[PDB]
């Protein structure tokens, strides 16, 4: 079989997001 | 294949069971009385009963004193600590020479302890912090306790942590799904790596992947550890390995030798006596070898005069080349071997004789067999005549350029022309001195 | 006891003296030097009196005559908690402390203060613990049952005892000591339960215990200096403690002695090879013994009409005339044949050597012709030769073998003097070549 | 058809050999003749146990410093873990010293003289020394005149922690040195710039030397906490020592705040970001390998600890393509080591001591270990360094119509004497 | 770079038979010393022999340092060559034995093999989750080539390396997994939505092909002293550059010796040796000689090359005199290569080689007078005069350098003997050894 | 407690004797109630030197008060 | 420790040759691009009779350097 991915905990922190079209910044 | 360096041919003293020695065994040639004396010394050493004994390996240059010291170390074994030293190494700019000598004295005495370790290890499944009701109260910390969940192989337990243990946890930078190793002795944590149950083909930090630790959590394991008393003195003078702020600031500061007081050594002695009385630790005294003891000044000999009277001080062997030579640091006191007459009374001088022509020949033959050189009989005899004419060491150190010239001339055996060319290219001390005396522009 | 192998002075257990300060011919491991032993007994009584401060005595004589043996006898017969500082002469030359302040530290380490204090301590065998956790953990109450060989009681625990009992995990069957004032628990060990082992303590818990503390004045000087913690007592980085903290300490211990809360315990400073000190250190020794809080200083030297270090001239004992004027001199004499024989028999007794009478007389003769430390080194190595031929008794052939293998001073001097060309002289000239 | 392989001796193997040779002694030549003819036999088996594997002598657990600690040890829903390490050396101070010389008291003068030396007679006091403060405020350019008195009376490391200051007067004598200009340029700057790459060469040496993946070489031998001071009868000493060792500002400074606690603090309780205590000031260690002194026993190192095992694993690397079988022979306890070996690193089909005929029917499986007719095996791999060739003949009584004998041997040991005789 | 005094040597000038040409690789003459240095070079290149001291001796202006730098150029790449002088040993924070041990451990090398993954592709998106204070940094990366697209998790160090060299989407970057390098090779999308803040003009690159991850094996060389400082304290890498390595303990040395032996036995690391060169060895102290005597006999000890120009003189720290300023026990362990002064033909060839390197054209007669002046006083004097004759010639606006130019240069600039003869005639003008002088004219 | 009005030193002697039986065993050092008046005022004289002052306000590392 | 050293006294440390070598290498690399220009400058040593023999030997070694 295929092993699962590690659990990614993203709670409580700001997010900087960069994608192909346009850039984001979700802050608290 | 294997790197040879100087007296690598020595495998031991090469004695027999009755206390006698054969002529060519153990890598040695000759010096039968010195070998038997060093065998009696190493038997005394293995008896582990006397303290503050001292011998002297006296003799000329190129005679085998350092060879005898290395033979003693090989006859002793790895568990007994051998602390090689030169007389010039005691002059440090950070600390007085007396404290360097006492640190080496404590470095010679070994110790072997069996230790019990309480170990919490496993995979972090969950990790939640519990905040305080007044995080900016100024007193206490921003969290209160932390619950962490570790599962080993065939086991699972939830741990509730005080902020100091979790401070070490976040200093080692764990995450969810990593294999960790909490040592409950000091609070030290080691991050083993990611668990390999998850996918291991997506990280970008060359992280190692480790299976689950076998057995339950809260293990108790026995570790045998070999330490010296100098390690105890250093670790108590510069305290690291705790989780308070002094141990944390002690790692980052610059290390520096300090004059360790006598009270610390006495407290370490009391604690090691308690460890011995518990039956968990045994005392292993060792050796300390001050090669070129003539380099010490009168102050180090004055301190040795008192430091050999200690009940824990080891057996110390010395070497010297000097004859009737004035002591360094004094003006008119002339003494044998550069050693003052107060230290000579505590000493037990082991003389070492010079070599003959055939002994030089078999020493050169053994050095050729050690270096993987093949030498014909005529070139070996010529090298023996050169050894008796110029010096032994100039004959031993000329085997390598004849080897280079041999592999230059597409041969393996060393012909007489090769040692003649090596005579021509490289000079000994005496021919170069005669060149010095017959030149004008200070060649 | 501590870590104690066989040393050169291990057989000494004190001064073999009666109640009238008359030395026994052989007592307490020390033999010979009757006048020196009586003088050291007088100095011992002077220390035990405690009414005399800052006296300097000097033991002088030939080497291997027992000046260090006499000082070790004084050190062993002082007792415990009376301070004794033993330093070599080459120790005060420091790269981070001045020589006079190192002498001040060595002076003040040997004066101790004696404070008696009483504390309540709870030391018993724990029957069982019982702690009930709350709904969340805001309040934790629990009960604790401890016992002795006599008594048995149950205690109600608050928050802090439960927090101090979870830390240092205490189970049933443990024997612990609870300090009520400081909240400190120490695990003495597990009791006699078969399932480290220590017997169950006696009854009458909450008992009064008096612990007598002896602290040297150097520790109080380091403590009272606010820039130095007590960790300078172990790491050894004090860094030239100033004079005002020292005078504050002197006035404070004086007012403690007059108030009645403490008692001054004077001690002995012993300086090995005092001839290695320089002239300004001698000057500080001259003007430092005047102080009331000063020990009784023992100096041992063997040099005779030598040069003084740091000056060009020569003075008796390697010491200037004013320091010899300030000191009283104990002279040690050499040993005859019988005293050397008894010293060798005592040393062989301590090193666990069973040796023949004729081999003993041979070692005695070697100790008469050559100095005593050569024979004392020879006994143990002859015993190793004796076990090498599987004999438990040291014979005459073992002593002859040890003589043949390990050289003494005069034979090595002769053997160098006949073959001086092989070695290296003062000018660094050596003939390594063996032929032509 | 006839292969004898020879292996050298590793450093741990040589260390164990030389400590056995020095400790046991008892005429090692006669011990060699004892191993020739076959207590003495206990010495010969223990020398062979050193010859096979270090872990056949003693299991190599974690390499950690000696914990010079006394602490709460178990003599044998959650079980809470609390830090309790202490130095076994205990320095005892009487209460008289502490309560008379260090703490304030009515008959003491410590607080009075301390105020008189720190506040009243301070030269930076603006109440009595305003001219000097204004002089230094001209020179340094501080906006506040109480900065000098506050700086002179703080502990230095607390001054390090509370140092974050950006407004400065421009009409001052404090200057921006050429080095400081260059530092302000390389505060934040990317690659391919001349003025930043001429000054970031430490990071270039770190990156080009592959230095983030160098393994740790040295760990301390003894780790010890600071010496515990014990004063009997006073809780003020315990509170002061607990405050000193575990200062919340400084312990908070050398650590971090959990991210959930930061989110619950800033957003839910409305704490501003500047009001957070300062964190993240612990220096970054060189790699992940230098993070702690405990070294985990590398299973890769277990192969290289024994030279016989390393040559065997290399032989299996060459010989995975073909099917063979392995004899572990007369030695006990080597079975579970090789068992753990191939079920820890290199997972192989195997069978260990019916099912024998079941593997005889299965061609793809490698047998590996067995102890001391089997003609279905294509190749038996074994030692041949045994005292009794009758044992060898009983072993090869097991014996596909082919044999290819490989004989495992270690040089520089008693095994070579065994082989010769 | 700049041109120096030993720049003409580009090797050692010997054949495969260890036979020197009359003039090869910028070296002329000195046939026996060149053959001996080639023998020592081959003995270093074998590498199985350790701790052998070689002492080069001769008169000044002969080519001992020239022979040493010739050995250095012929030593090949990735082999250490620590060239210090005699006076760097004396320090205020290091002991003499410790400074010597640091030199010895700088001179010997370890070649470590590592395994490295190469990832290169266009970046689809970057998601970075930083904490409120910016301390904790974690996130995901989505890199892509034309054949497959994979998503990686990021750590703290990779994200911090991502912030510098700001990586927009559609940027072709190269990731080295082991070294932690980020190399933006260019931008491949050229998006219409362009930010007015950003000033980057990275070049257009082709989209990468093939597999995304590539395994490669790399080798790098690090000396024993570097690993000693690295393992000595926490911030050892900074002390490698600032030199604040104060008296490293012996326990560190024992453990790194055992560790590099273990790395050797695994096939991971290889130990190559080196040449430690001391210039003006007589400047050392006697305790330095004793420690060299007892430290040449160790397993990790390089081939020490030793140079002196001094005859029988006083050995420092002692009251006597010894040949070469070195005591006899160090001369016992050392094999001596001797060097000889030159004739007029070798000095002419040296000056021609120097002029051909220094981009100076000379006539035949100017070369003959330079050869005569070099054989008269010293070779270094004429080698210096080539420069000022060149500068006088370009001040006279002629390309070649004539006899009159070197005569004006000889008149203008003095040598040793002429300055001695001018001092001795005018002893009242200069300050004497007793500090007596007459500054007044009359 | 201990409060000095001029300096401001706060020293905690320990819990009171009347609060000793809230628990049968706890770490709180129970000191008895002081027998005198709460407020005690006396005058002293402080003998300092000039050098005491110069080492008071010239510290390479500050924090002499704590 | 960085802010500890920034607020403390800047003690002069013996700069290793390795840092000098990487500085020279990167300086020559940016010389090769043409974006920098190296200008040598004259160093003046006054009353050089006052220098020790160790200084002269290091002066010899530095003069033979690049
Ligand atoms: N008895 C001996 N047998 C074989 N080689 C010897 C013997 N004595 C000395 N040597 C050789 O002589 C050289 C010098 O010996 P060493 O003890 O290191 O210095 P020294 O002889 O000056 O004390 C060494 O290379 C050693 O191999
Ligand atoms: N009276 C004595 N009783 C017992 N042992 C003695 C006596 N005198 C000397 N010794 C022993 O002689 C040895 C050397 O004497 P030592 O005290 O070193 O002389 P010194 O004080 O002159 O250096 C020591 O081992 C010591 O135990
Ligand atoms: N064989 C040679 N090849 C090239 N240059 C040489 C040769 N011999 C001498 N030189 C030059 O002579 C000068 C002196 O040589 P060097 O060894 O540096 O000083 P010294 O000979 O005084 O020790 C150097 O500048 C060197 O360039």
């Amino acid at each position: 079989f295929v092993k699962p991915r590690r659990p990614y905990n993203s709670e409580g922190m700001t997010r900087i997001l960069r994608r192909y079209e346009e850039d984001l910044f979700c802050t608290f | 294949v294997t790197r040879t360096a100087a007296h690598t041919h020595i495998k031991g003293l090469g004695l027999d069971e009755s206390g006698v020695a054969k002529r060519v065994e153990g890598g040695f040639v000759g010096q039968i009385e010195a070998r038997e004396a060093c065998g009696v010394i190493v038997d005394l050493i293995k008896a582990k009963k006397m303290s503050g004994r001292a011998i002297l390996l006296a003799g000329g240059p190129s005679t085998g004193k350092t060879a005898l010291a290395l033979a003693i170390s090989q006859e002793l074994g790895p568990k007994v600590p051998f602390c090689p030293l030169v007389g010039s190494e005691l002059y440090s700019v950070e600390v007085k020479k007396t404290e360097t000598l006492m640190e080496n004295f404590r470095r010679a005495i070994g110790l072997r302890i069996k230790e019990t370790k309480e170990v919490y290890e496993g995979e972090v499944t969950e990790l939640t912090p519990e905040d305080a009701e007044n995080p900016l109260g100024g007193y206490g910390k921003t969290i209160s306790h932390v619950i962490v969940g570790l599962k080993s192989a065939k086991g699972t337990k939830t741990l509730r942590l005080d902020p100091t243990i979790y401070e070490s946890i976040q200093r080692e930078k764990v995450s969810i799904g990593d294999v960790i190793y909490i040592e409950a002795n000091t609070g030290a944590v080691k991050r083993v790596g990611r668990s390999d149950a998850y996918a291991t083909e997506f990280d970008l930090e060359t992280e190692e992947y480790v299976p689950l630790p076998k057995g339950e959590v809260h293990k108790k394991k026995e570790i045998v550890q070999d330490v010296t008393l100098h390690d105890l003195d250093v670790a108590n003078a510069r305290p690291q390995g705790g989780q308070d702020v002094i141990s944390m600031m002690g790692q980052l500061l610059k290390p520096k030798k300090t004059e360790i007081t006598e009270k610390l050594r006495q407290e370490v002695n009391k604690v090691v006596a308690k460890y011995i009385d518990q039956g968990v630790a045994e005392l292993i005294p060792g050796v300390l070898f001050i090669d070129e003891v003539n380099m010490l000044d009168i102050e180090i000999f004055t301190y040795l005069n008192k430091a050999l009277e200690s009940n824990i001080a080891p057996v110390v062997v010395l070497a010297s080349n000097r004859g009737m030579t004035t002591v360094r640091g004094t003006e008119d006191v002339i003494s044998p071997h550069g050693v003052p007459p107060d230290l000579i009374d505590r000493l037990l001088i082991v003389r070492t004789l010079p070599y003959d022509k055939d002994e030089i020949r078999t020493i050169i033959e053994r050095r050729a067999t050690v270096e993987r050189l093949q030498v014909e009989s005529s070139a070996l005899d010529l090298l023996a005549t050169m050894g008796t004419e110029t010096s032994l060491r100039y004959a031993l150190q000329l085997l390598a350029p004849c080897g280079i010239l041999a592999q230059t001339s597409n041969r393996k055996e060393i012909v007489v022309n090769d040692v003649n060319e090596a005579k021509l290219l490289f000079l000994d001390a005496k021919r170069s001195t005669k060149i010095l005396e017959t030149s004008a522009n200070y060649l | 006891k501590s870590l104690s192998l066989i040393a050169a002075h291990s057989h000494i257990t004190g001064l073999g003296l009666d109640e009238n300060l008359q030395p026994r011919p052989t007592s307490e491991g020390m033999v010979g030097q009757l006048q020196a032993r009586r003088a050291a007994g007088v100095i011992l009584k002077m220390v035990q009196n405690g009414t005399i401060a800052g006296r300097a005595v000097l033991v002088a004589g030939p080497p291997s005559t027992g000046k260090t043996a006499l000082a070790m006898g004084v050190s062993q017969s002082l007792g415990k908690d009376v301070p004794f500082t033993a330093i070599a002469g080459s120790e005060i030359f420091s790269l981070e402390l001045s020589k006079t302040e190192a002498l001040t530290q060595a002076f003040r380490k040997s004066i101790g203060i004696k404070i008696k204090e009483e504390t309540e301590l709870i030391e018993g065998e724990v029957v069982e613990i019982q702690i009930d956790r709350s709904i969340t953990g805001g309040h934790k109450q629990g009960k604790l049952t401890i016992k002795t060989t006599d008594m048995e009681t149950i205690y109600e625990l608050g928050n802090k005892m439960i927090d101090g009992l979870t830390k240092e995990k205490v189970l049933a069957g443990d024997v612990i000591s609870i300090d009520k004032a400081s909240g400190k628990i120490t695990k003495l060990g597990r009791s006699f339960a078969r399932s480290r082992f220590v017997q169950c303590p006696e009854g009458e818990l909450q008992k009064r215990k008096t612990v007598v503390h002896t602290v040297s004045l150097h520790e109080i000087d380091v403590i009272n200096s606010r820039t130095q913690g007590f960790l300078a007592l172990f790491t050894g980085d004090t860094g030239e403690i100033r004079s005002e903290v020292r005078d504050q300490i002197n006035t404070k211990v004086a007012e403690w002695k007059e108030e009645g809360k403490a008692e001054i315990v004077p001690g002995v400073l012993f300086i090995d090879e005092v001839h290695m000190l320089d002239i300004e250190c001698f000057s500080f020794i001259n003007r430092a013994l005047e102080d009331e809080f000063a020990p009784i200083v023992m100096m041992a030297t063997n040099r005779g009409v030598s040069k003084t270090r740091g000056t060009n001239y020569k003075s008796p004992h390697g010491l200037p005339l004013d320091l010899l004027d300030r000191s009283i001199i104990i002279t040690t004499k050499s040993y005859n044949e019988q005293e050397i024989k008894t010293i060798l028999s005592i040393r062989a007794q301590e090193e666990e050597v069973e040796l023949s009478s004729d081999a003993l007389d041979l070692l005695t003769k070697t100790g008469v012709e050559t100095s005593l430390r050569y024979s004392s080194n020879l006994i143990s190595v002859a015993q190793q030769i004796a076990m090498k031929r599987k004999n438990n008794t040291v014979e005459v052939e073992d002593v002859k073998r040890a003589y043949l293998l390990f050289l003494d001073s005069a034979r090595s001097v002769k053997y160098v003097q006949e073959n001086e060309s092989q070695y290296i002289d003062d000018q660094g000239n050596v003939q390594i070549s063996i032929a032509k | 058809i006839e292969i004898d392989v020879l292996c050298d001796l590793t450093q741990r193997q040589a260390k164990l050999y030389q400590v056995l040779k020095s400790q046991i002694s008892t005429n090692y030549d006669a011990i060699e003749n004892a191993a020739t003819n076959d207590n003495l036999i206990n010495a010969v088996m223990q020398f062979r146990k050193v010859c096979n594997h270090p872990d056949l002598f003693e299991r190599a657990d974690v390499d950690s410093p000696f914990s010079f600690t006394t602490f709460g040890k178990t003599t044998s829903k959650f079980t809470d873990l609390i830090y309790s390490s202490r130095n076994p050396i205990k320095y005892s101070l009487p209460r008289l010293i502490y309560e008379d010389l260090i703490l304030p008291n009515y008959n003491n003068d410590v607080d009075i003289a301390n105020k008189l030396k720190n506040v009243k007679f301070n030269i930076f006091n603006p109440s009595t020394n305003y001219e000097l403060c204004l002089f230094l405020s001209k020179l340094t350019g501080e906006p506040s005149l109480n900065e000098f008195f506050r700086v002179s009376t703080t502990p230095l490391l607390k001054r390090v922690i509370e140092r974050t200051n950006g407004p400065k007067n421009t009409d001052s004598l404090s200057f921006k040195t050429i080095t400081q200009e260059l530092l302000e340029v390389t505060r934040n700057a990317p690659s391919e710039g001349v003025m930043a790459s001429l000054l970031n060469v430490e990071k270039h040496a770190y990156e080009r030397e592959y230095l983030n993946c160098i393994q740790r070489g040295y760990h301390p031998n003894v780790s010890a906490p600071p010496v515990t001071i014990e004063v009997l009868g006073s809780s003020h000493v315990t509170n002061s020592i607990n405050n000193e060792l575990f200062d919340p500002l400084i312990s908070q400074a050398l650590s971090d705040i959990p991210a959930i606690t930061q989110y619950n603090m800033h957003v839910k309780k409305g704490i501003p970001v500047e009001d957070f205590p300062k964190t993240g000031l612990f220096p970054e260690p060189l790699n992940k390998n230098f993070s702690s002194n405990i070294s985990m026993p590398s299973m890769d190192r277990f192969i290289t600890e024994s030279a016989k095992l390393r040559k065997l694993d290399e032989l299996l690397v060459k010989l995975k393509s073909e099917g063979h079988r392995v004899l572990i022979y007369f030695q006990m306890t080597k079975m579970m080591d090789l068992m753990e070996e191939y079920l820890t690193y290199r997972q192989y089909n195997h069978i260990r001591l019916d099912l024998v005929h079941d593997w005889q029917t299965n061609p793809e499986i490698f047998v590996f270990l067995l102890s001391t007719n089997l003609t279905a095996a294509d190749t038996v791999i074994f030692y041949d360094s045994d005292w009794n060739p009758t044992i060898d003949s009983q072993a090869m009584d097991r014996a596909t119509r082919q044999v290819t004998v490989y004989r495992l041997l270690v040089r520089g040991t008693i095994e070579e004497r065994m082989r010769d005789r």
